[PDB]
RNA sequence: AACGCGGGGUUAAGGUGCCGGAGUGGACGCUCAUCAGACACCACAAAAGGCGUUAGUACAUCUUGACAGCAGGACGGUGGCCAUGGAAGUCGGAAUCCGCUAAGGACUGUGUAACAACUCACCUGCCGAAUGUACUAGCCCUGAAAAUGGAUGGCGCUCAAGC
RNA sequence: ACAGGGAUGGCUUGUGGCGGCCAAGCGUUCAUAGCGACGUCGCUUUGAUCCUUCGAUGUCGGCUCUUCCUAUCAUACCGAAGCAGAAUUCGGUAAGCGUUGGAUUGUUCACCCACUAAUAGGGAACGUGAGCUGGGUUUAGACCGUCGUGAGACAGGUUAGUUUUACCCUACUGAUGAACUCGUCGCAAUGGUAAUUCAGCUUAGUACGAGAGGAACCGCUGAUUCAGAUAAUUGGUU
């Protein structure tokens, strides 16, 4: 585009009160309708969430992996 | 105000309003087709009935005609036809024959000639005049189902001098 | 190829839209009534005008009935506002006049009466074979 | 709204503004650009207008209609008495012109 | 690295041998070791070498591996 | 020049001695220009571009996992039903929308004025939404006809979906049975959604259980004719 | 993530002089010398070895070690123009006007100029002046063919790329119009 | 004259972009809600009236711009029927008047509806509606409009041959030296090769003889079999020896 | 943060490049925008489009040689079947197997009237050590604009005076 | 007649609604439900017919004149298309420069006609509103139609009819001017800025083409619209 050599009307970031206003009072709708359809909300949800678990990269993976049976080896005895 | 627009549950909307019976809708159809036009009659209240199952079907060459054009289509694509990926060899020929071919080509010729002949029969002009348009005004024919929407009788005025030429088919 | 000519020189118009000329061929029309000029700008509220060589739209007025009902294509022969050549000479016809041709500028009639312009004579050759006074 | 039918501006803005000249004589605002290669010569003179007459021209312009004829054109006459040269003036040049 | 070039994805029927490759042609040698008196070793340097297709053909007693 | 002149020179006398060069040098920039467009391209056209964008990574991926898959009708017809285009097919007496955006008679009815003074008179009202006026309907006079249902906004048929044969077919209207926000609109035979109305359903083929032949029902209006120029219904079964 | 240490080399010919001062290179060779000012790339040049030049950026991002290549790719590039020299063969082709090419040295300013008439049967003539240090001559083994040669490649094929872009047919069907002139071969003098 | 001079036939989505593009860059877009209500009116109805009228201009410039096959001489009407099966031709062309009728009543409806409008919103969903049915039947016009695109440019290049005049017509099997005469003959560029049926199509040449202008008609070859098993290719050899008034040059190779 | 008139001290919210009192303050990073951003959250707006730039996650290949190239191979039944004036992998419809294999589709494209010829999938040799794919998170660009000349308050700021 | 009170907006733009199906994904994996882009499918004349025009509560104009936007009709340049040539079509950058003359009021005055390179669309009012002048439009006179017993009102139709500044401030266009002695010759910050389009000769009946047809660069000559002057000549003016 001619844009260098010619440029338009600037786009101002100057804000009015007015929008200011309404867009504040447009996010707190927001917010309180987000809540209302989250009461009301029919979509199924886990009881726990999908743990990620222990990244590849780590080092020392292997050996917490050691530990976790250990300790699943001496909870049983235990119980 | 705004009111409550609800429908409350109802058995009425899930059964059949009108019915009718085999034997009523042949006795219509049998009405049908010996009715005749009396211009001394004028109807007053029509009869509220199934007319798809009571008036005559199609003629058989308006039924065969109506369905050609997405027969020939469903036949043979567009794709298959013309292009490149058309796979159409032998074309369609309205003669068998070279006999044939050579009169259907003479009767071709003489037709050809024929409608020439009559278009013949049949510096640019000057634009038609404005003045020729009038009473065909959208305003005008706004007025006139204005009046036909709300009038029970209507009057068709025709002049004694051409009756045929003022009258409004 | 539209219908103005080339090679013309600038000079005085004094038939603007509107005018009724006289017509100099045996055509059968008798005057000639002028809606269009040929290679008329655009310029608001000017009428547009044509001089002599000039080809115009016309319309019959007086004449045979046949040729009462088209737009034809004629060339000015004649006018009566004084104009200037580049020899200086300020000159004037005493009526205005034009001939009927076609787009490509050969007459629909056989002979022209009267006298022709020069300008006219010039930049339409067959008008020039059947003009029996070049002025 | 906007205008319906377009029609360019009366006049031109070059020419603004439309008031009385400064001074009674013109100013050369402008000389020829100045090639040290070509011979000296004065680029400028003065005179005064006498009025207006009329010739007649033998036209050899190739091309043109009026083509080895005679055209009828005016002219202006300038009176020019030979100036005197009485001065000098050198001029340097700054970053302020 | 968002700057990449984009590898094409080949709509051809022949995929990619890999490890399966190495262990069938392992198999198929170790397998016809013992049934042969002789192995030979020969080598074809800078040679176009389709004629060893018509070379296998002429020797079909034999068996030939240019892995 | 006649029939394939283009490709006979191109046969007789070549290409440009560049061209294979040129196409192949545009093939290879082709992907820093369609990155510079989609980091440059502004507005609608912009837009416009980011969908067809959108559009072709969504059949190349369809493409892909076909490929990948490479190596790896619903209801029983019989023998002449085979091959044709059938549809897919898929106490408490409910309708399907039980409740709708109810109107006002402010946006329902308009004021029309009346008079050559100033100050008008305001007793008409035109009726803003497509209704249905019925057969043998003649106007009443202008003195009268306080109630205004224009000819522009009058509807005799209607879209209308069986929701078990899963067809929809175009159905003359019979009357309007029930208006949920008022009777007046029910009267007037206003057409909105959740309206119950009564459609012909000859060219449906309904028989009843004794044979006698069904050809009227309730549909419940399913859209909102007066944004949409068309009537939409469900036939209420 | 910035990478500590990137080297690049470039080995020098025997028959090369390469003298580097403020990232402005100079390499003479047994053709003549060329020179190119580097100073708008960060680098560390060095002499790592006898014949080897070596390239170094310190603490630079991705961007700015591969700016490493494209100045060892200049710098190789002039010391084959020193050392072979660039020469670029172009073709002109026409169908029904012959073109008709002229090749002349402008003795004021030392560059060529090729003048191009009856192009398409055009009645103008297409002039083009060579950079400096480009010799174009016309080809007597093969017909209507141009030899460009030099030391700089750049400018041997900028100047193949002017009397490519002069030529060029506007309004007409390139299917149809093959007339032109096209670079044909890209090589070295040597 | 020949059939260059119709315009290219778009297809179906080129055709609702090109339609749409017309009407968003051609008039205003910008409405506002605080206008009055006969202003939006105006502006939703001329934006649905200038669609309608872009789109009924480009259905008449396909329509009137090809061939109407009842006013064409017989060899002409027979030859296009062998080339693009007048049917299918007229099945298209059809369509597109219909659908061309069909996006008028679509726009005298909403515009009839614009009338009663009583919001932006309803206005706006009106002219959207408008819109849309327009696209839809557009869009149900895919195939046809391939097909005269095709049968477009295969139409501009075809052979001018003018059926009332004097014509030389050489006819005969494959290989035996038609388009050897025809190039001895004149001045067309017809293929010469040793397979059979190099020649798929009519070519014509020109000539002169005793100051009078000739037309020399090379044919496909035709072979000995009835008219019913002949493919397209003979099938032009043999219109053009059915309707044609020529000089029938019948080749046989001894 | 609440109020009589004064002096001294200290703060809150907000600020400390200049206008302007107070830091061109310190540490570690990120970002270059053809009108960045600096008081955003709402809308435009989507599971949106980016061969912009970094940080991650998962899966996969790799000295038994990966990813990229270059030099070569890319074969036999077989011109597979039907169809076509012609149709040999490459106008179509349907099948899509075997041998030789190191590997090679009853073929990915260019090409021929049909062949031929070239090219791709795949394999070998040369080389030499890390890569590929998809998602996630940051910051950047696009993600729609009219109409007098203008606005992060202004100058202006780019290892910031932005985050 | 009196006393008073008044006169939706970071909106919009290019792609319909309803109903079903598919669906990468989101969720779910003690329930296998629910959301879901991309799509798709149903309803909404063999180039026809012309014997189906479907409601003013909402009001627009014209003249003169300046400027801006680009969402480009023409001019400049460019990409693609069986784009041979010619004529074009689609698209891109571009608002520098233009974008006309008429007919029709038994009417939403919108459609026709011609010229032309082309006859592009908007804003600055219509998100109320003192330039001039026509229509919505409506004080008092008058008539017909509809309604009412009537005064009268209206579904309506017609005719005739009073606002009449500027010398003020600012703005704008021009004209003088104190202070620095008077004058002559100068420079140039800054502000404004200007040209536009067509045609003809040549190239050339050439390239290209089966034919019909048929260019362009260089060169040359006029004309359109605009602008700045001038009065030798010709008209007008006394
Ligand atoms: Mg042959």
């Amino acid at each position: 585009a001619g844009t260098i050599n010619k440029p338009k009307k600037p786009t101002s970031k100057r804000k009015t009160t007015r929008l200011r206003a309404k867009i504040s009072k447009r996010a707190a709708e927001k917010k309180r309708k987000e809540r209302k359809l989250a009461r009301k909300n029919p979509e199924w949800r886990s009881k726990l969430k999908k743990d990620p678990g222990i990244p590849n990269l780590f080092p020392y993976k292997e050996r917490l992996l050691q530990q976790i049976e250990e300790e699943r080896i001496r909870r049983k005895e235990e119980l | 105000e705004v009111p409550k627009a609800v429908i409350e549950p109802n058995r009425k909307w899930f059964t059949n309003t009108r019915v009718i019976s085999q034997d009523t809708l042949q006795s219509f159809r049998e009405a049908m087709a010996e009715k005749q036009k009396d211009p001394y009659t004028v109807l007053l209240k029509s009869n509220k009935l199934p007319m798809s199952l009571i008036r005559d079907g199609p003629k058989l060459e308006d039924g065969l005609k109506k369905h050609q054009a997405k027969m020939t289509i469903e036949r043979e694509p567009f794709s298959e036809t013309f292009g490149p990926k058309a796979q159409r060899k032998r074309p369609k020929l309205s003669f068998n024959t070279v006999d044939e071919l050579a009169g259907y080509s003479e009767q071709s010729l003489d037709s050809y000639h024929a409608r020439l002949e009559e278009k013949k029969l049949l510096s640019v002009a000057t634009a038609k005049e404005a003045i020729f348009n009038k009473g065909t005004s959208k305003r005008i024919w706004n007025e006139l189902y204005k009046v036909i929407d709300s009038s029970d009788v209507i009057l068709h005025v025709l002049d004694a001098r051409d009756p045929l030429g003022t009258r409004c088919r | 190829k539209r219908g103005a000519p080339g090679g013309k020189l600038k000079m005085t118009l004094g038939l603007p839209v509107g005018a009724i000329m006289n017509c100099a061929d045996n055509s059968g029309a008798r005057n000639l009534y002028i809606i269009a000029v040929k290679g008329a700008g655009a310029r608001l509220n000017r009428l547009p005008a044509g001089g002599v060589g000039d080809m115009v739209m016309a319309t019959v007025k007086k004449g045979k009935p046949e040729l009462r009902k088209k737009v034809h294509p004629a060339v000015i022969v004649r006018q009566a506002k004084p104009w200037k050549r580049f020899d200086g000479v300020f000159l004037y016809f005493e009526d205005n006049a034009g001939v009927i041709v076609n787009p490509k500028g050969e007459m629909k009639g056989s002979a022209i009466t009267g006298p022709v312009g020069k300008e006219a004579a010039e930049l339409w050759p067959r008008i020039a074979s059947n003009a029996g006074v070049v002025m | 709204s906007h205008r319906k039918y377009e029609a360019p501006r009366h006049g031109s803005l070059a020419f603004l503004p439309r008031k009385r000249a400064a001074r009674h004589r013109g100013r050369v605002k402008s000389f020829p650009k100045d090639d040290p290669k070509k011979p000296v010569h004065l680029t400028a003179a003065m005179g005064y207008k006498a009025g207006m007459t009329t010739i007649v021209r033998d036209l050899d312009r190739p091309g043109a209609k009026a083509h080895k004829k005679e055209v009828v054109e005016a002219v202006t006459i300038i009176d020019c008495p030979p100036m005197v040269v009485v001065g000098l003036v050198g001029y340097i040049e700054t970053p302020r012109g | 690295p968002k700057s990449k070039r984009a590898r094409v994805y080949h709509l051809t029927q022949v995929n990619k041998k890999g490890r399966e490759a190495k262990e069938r042609l392992f198999s198929n040698i170790r397998e016809t070791i013992p049934k042969y008196q002789h192995c030979f070793v020969f080598s074809v340097d800078n040679m176009r070498n389709n004629y060893l297709k018509d070379v296998r053909h002429e020797l079909n007693d034999c068996r030939i591996f240019f892995g | 020049p006649q029939n394939e002149y283009i490709e006979r020179h191109r046969k007789l006398h070549g290409r440009r001695l560049d061209a294979e060069e040129r196409a192949r040098k545009k093939a290879a920039r082709e992907g820093h220009k369609n990155s510079e467009n989609a980091q440059n391209l502004r507005g609608l056209r912009a837009k416009l571009y980011a969908k067809q964008r959108h559009a072709q990574k969504i059949q190349m991926r369809k493409a892909i996992k076909q490929h990948e898959e490479r190596n790896v009708p619903s209801d029983p017809i019989p023998s002449y039903l085979l091959d044709r285009a059938n549809p897919t097919t898929a106490a408490r007496f409910s309708v399907p929308i039980p409740k709708v955006r109810g109107i006002s008679e402010e946006e329902m009815f308009k004021v029309v004025k009346t008079g050559k003074k100033t100050h008008k008179k305001g007793w008409k009202r035109i009726v803003t939404k497509p209704t249905f006026v019925g057969p043998d309907f003649t106007r009443r006079p202008v003195k009268y006809e306080r109630f205004i249902r224009p000819m522009g906004l009058r509807y005799k048929k209607a879209n209308v979906t069986h929701p078990t044969l899963n067809v929809t077919v175009q159905l003359p209207i019979l009357s309007v049975k029930k208006n949920p926000s008022n009777p007046l609109y029910t009267q007037l035979g206003v057409l909105t959604k959740g309206t119950i109305i009564e459609v012909n359903v000859s060219d449906l083929g309904i028989v009843t259980a004794s044979g006698k032949i069904a050809w009227g029902r309730y549909a419940q209006i399913t859209n909102n004719p007066e944004n949409d120029g068309c009537v939409n219904a469900v036939l209420l079964v | 993530m910035r990478y500590i240490h990137s080297e690049e080399t470039i080995p020098v010919p025997e028959n090369v002089k390469v003298s580097i001062k403020s990232r402005l290179v100079t390499v003479e060779g047994p053709r003549g010398k060329l020179q190119k000012d580097l100073s708008h790339i960060a680098v560390n040049f060095s002499v790592v070895k006898k014949g080897v030049i070596g390239l170094e950026i310190h603490h630079g991002s991705r961007k700015d070690v591969a700016a490493l290549r494209t100045v060892r790719t200049i710098i190789n590039n002039m010391i084959i123009g020193v050392t072979k020299g660039f020469k670029y063969k172009m073709r002109y082709v026409y169908a029904h006007f012959p073109i008709n090419v002229n090749v002349e040295k402008n003795a004021e300013t030392g560059c060529y100029e090729v003048e191009i008439r009856n192009f398409i049967g055009e009645k103008i003539v297409r002039k083009v002046v060579m950079a400096p240090g480009v010799e174009v001559e016309i080809s007597k083994a093969q017909k209507d063919e141009l030899i460009l040669s030099g030391n700089s490649l750049e400018a041997v094929s900028q100047s193949a790329a002017d009397i490519q872009q002069i030529c060029k047919v506007r309004n007409k069907d390139i299917r149809k119009f093959l007339d032109g002139i096209y670079v044909s071969e890209k090589g070295n003098i040597v | 004259t020949g059939w260059k001079d119709i315009p290219p036939v778009p297809t179906a989505q080129e055709f609702i972009d090109i339609v749409l593009s017309r009407t968003q860059r051609r008039l205003p877009t910008q409405i506002r809600p605080g206008f009055k209500i006969s202003r939006i009116r105006a502006f939703y109805t001329r934006k649905v009236k200038f669609t309608q009228e872009t789109c009924s201009e480009k259905f008449g410039a396909i329509i009137s711009s090809f061939p109407v096959l009842s006013d064409q001489h017989p060899f002409h009407r027979d030859l296009m029927n062998i080339l693009y099966d007048a049917d299918h031709f007229k099945v298209a062309l059809g369509q597109i008047s219909t659908a061309k009728n069909l996006i008028e009543t679509i726009s005298r409806d909403y515009v009839r509806l614009l009338k009663y409008a009583q919001s932006l919103y309803q206005c706006k969903q009106l002219k959207r509606a408008a819109l849309g049915r327009m696209a839809t039947l557009i869009k149900r016009l895919k195939d046809p409009l391939i097909y005269l695109d095709q049968v477009r440019q295969h139409l501009a290049r075809l052979p001018d041959i003018n059926p009332t005049t004097r014509t030389l017509l050489v006819a005969g099997f494959p290989n035996v030296g038609k388009s050897s005469f025809v190039r001895s003959v004149t001045r067309a560029d017809t293929p010469v090769e040793p397979y059979a049926f190099t020649t798929k199509s009519l070519f014509v040449g020109h000539l002169d003889y005793k100051y009078l202008r000739y037309q020399v008609i090379d044919t496909p070859g035709i072979l000995d079999h009835p008219l019913e098993e002949m493919n397209t290719i003979e099938m032009q050899s043999v219109t053009a020896l059915a309707h044609l008034r020529a000089a029938v040059l019948y080749f046989m190779d001894i």
